């Protein structure tokens, strides 16, 4: 039947679908290396009426959320396997299945046979065999890793960590676990050296925080919720007018 | 029935009716911020214009 | 979702904004050869309504019309270079600035970035290097037996070398100057780059165009004002808790909006 | 959660290990052939939110 109800269903949805993202965007507040989503509203199709030149609305739909993809603050976490990014760059990590996907978490860890993996356990790519008996493990600038070993008085080079970087950051596929994986929108991925090619740094001992500022999620909850509030108003008044209709 | 509409080639209509002036239809400079004034003048400001 | 509240959001981020330029302040009390930043904010946009100027009554124009504005946005952060105070540590390699020179420091991908801090130190291969490894412009070596390095205040390097009673120069320790200073972009490290606003690097000897003169032993510490920072933690607080206000009392108007 | 927040937070660390230093280098005082510490701090990452 013909009536508002529907128009103002949008608006509830767009609400909800906003609070959802803010929540989203909250409860990631502690995460490493997290980006904060913002979902973009863009109305519906319009009903045109011809005279013998108005145009109705339908509603509002959500179209594509961004991730915000700024270089967050950096905390300090005195562990020698931890490393941040100072630019923009993606760290690559192989998948158990066998396809490779990016994350910029830098909190890492070596596994049970060498290896640098992620908090997950995944290995980070190149294969990067620390050695058993090392000592202090020292990651460069331009990501190569050295290790020290008592007696020999140089260093030891086991690795580079290369950084991958995309054209178009913000078009990866958030796999969940902290993970992007490259896309029709975010293709070639460029690995590069960190450093050159527009690559980021990298700081060891050092984490990159979240992106997610917290008096912009307060103020669009209060707002979210008194358009919400507004919406269901709507609804309600599109009701009682229906009741009236009815009772002819 | 105040609402007047301006129409693409400037001139003042009230639903679809050009509304008369002293000297006639009105011809608005194509583009202008109107404001009228308490007693019926008319300025018009160009826009990117001071 | 209305207009007061969005003025009072760009009030909120106005006012943490400066939080941040505090803290970045507080946080480099101890850093060498550290500038303090300042923000200017500006106001936003203002709704025209009623045009200002505008004719009533054929002969009678409107003064002051209703320039309804919007919140605020900060223009810049721009850093206060002056002079920090010298600190004594009577070191051969920690050299300071007393002008309103720059030291060159080429980084290892091929550009040359300017640093203040003058704590130096010598790499494997004897050449002055700063302490995150990068080396010093020029390329100043020093040799493997020496006794006792000394920079003279016009950049001149020499080392007394052992049974020679007079030292040998080997290198000279220039500054670099720029046009506008504040338009350097930091990128960390102490080091900054150079972009289009701050001019072109003009290279002097340390006494002369206006380079400063080099001082041995001593450090430029921070500029940084500490009751200043105080006095506006106290304003960055109320400030924000007013803004806060305000949200609150137009989060309360549209409640009732709502209820009716 | 608010950068200030943050580097507060690392000011506090660099502050500790100041004093840290201090306390070692008095800790020290008649031991023969000891050479005392000294720290050196650098600026962390610049937001350019517009460029300069």
């Amino acid at each position: 039947m013909i009536s508002s109800l529907w128009i103002a269903k949008t608006g509830l949805d767009a609400q909800q679908t906003n609070m959802d993202v803010i929540a989203n965007n909250l409860a990631n507040v502690s995460t490493n290396g997290f980006k904060r989503q913002r979902a973009v509203f863009e109305d519906l199709l319009y009903q045109t009426i011809r005279q013998p030149g108005l145009q109705i609305g339908t509603g509002v739909r959500p179209v594509a959320t961004e991730r915000l993809h700024s270089q967050g603050n950096l905390s300090q976490t005195n562990n020698s396997k931890d490393v941040a990014i100072k630019g923009q760059g993606f760290f690559q990590v192989m998948l158990p299945d066998g396809t490779s996907a990016y994350t910029r978490d830098g909190s890492f860890q070596v596994d049970q046979n060498g290896q640098l993996v992620t908090a997950g356990g995944f290995q980070v790519q190149p294969a990067i065999t620390i050695p058993a008996n090392a000592l202090s493990i020292t990651i460069g600038r331009d990501g190569v890793v050295s290790v020290t070993q008592q007696g020999q008085a140089a260093p030891v080079q086991v690795g580079q960590l290369n950084l991958t970087t995309f054209m178009n950051d913000t078009g990866l596929e958030s796999i969940g676990e902290n993970l992007y994986i490259e896309t029709q929108s975010s293709g070639a991925p460029n690995e590069s050296t960190p450093g050159l090619n527009g690559a980021g740094l990298l700081y060891q001992g050092y984490v990159e925080t979240s992106n997610v500022n917290v008096a912009e999620e307060l103020v669009n909850m209060i707002q979210v919720q008194r358009a919400y509030e507004i919406n269901s108003k709507a609804v309600s008044t599109t009701d009682q007018m229906l009741q009236k209709l009815t009772q002819l | 029935n105040g609402n007047i509409q301006v129409g693409p080639t400037g001139q003042l209509t009230i639903q679809g009716h050009p509304v008369i002036g002293e000297g006639g239809p009105i011809t608005v400079p194509e583009g202008s911020e109107i404001t009228i004034a308490a007693d019926g003048t008319i300025s018009a400001l160009n826009p990117g214009d001071p």
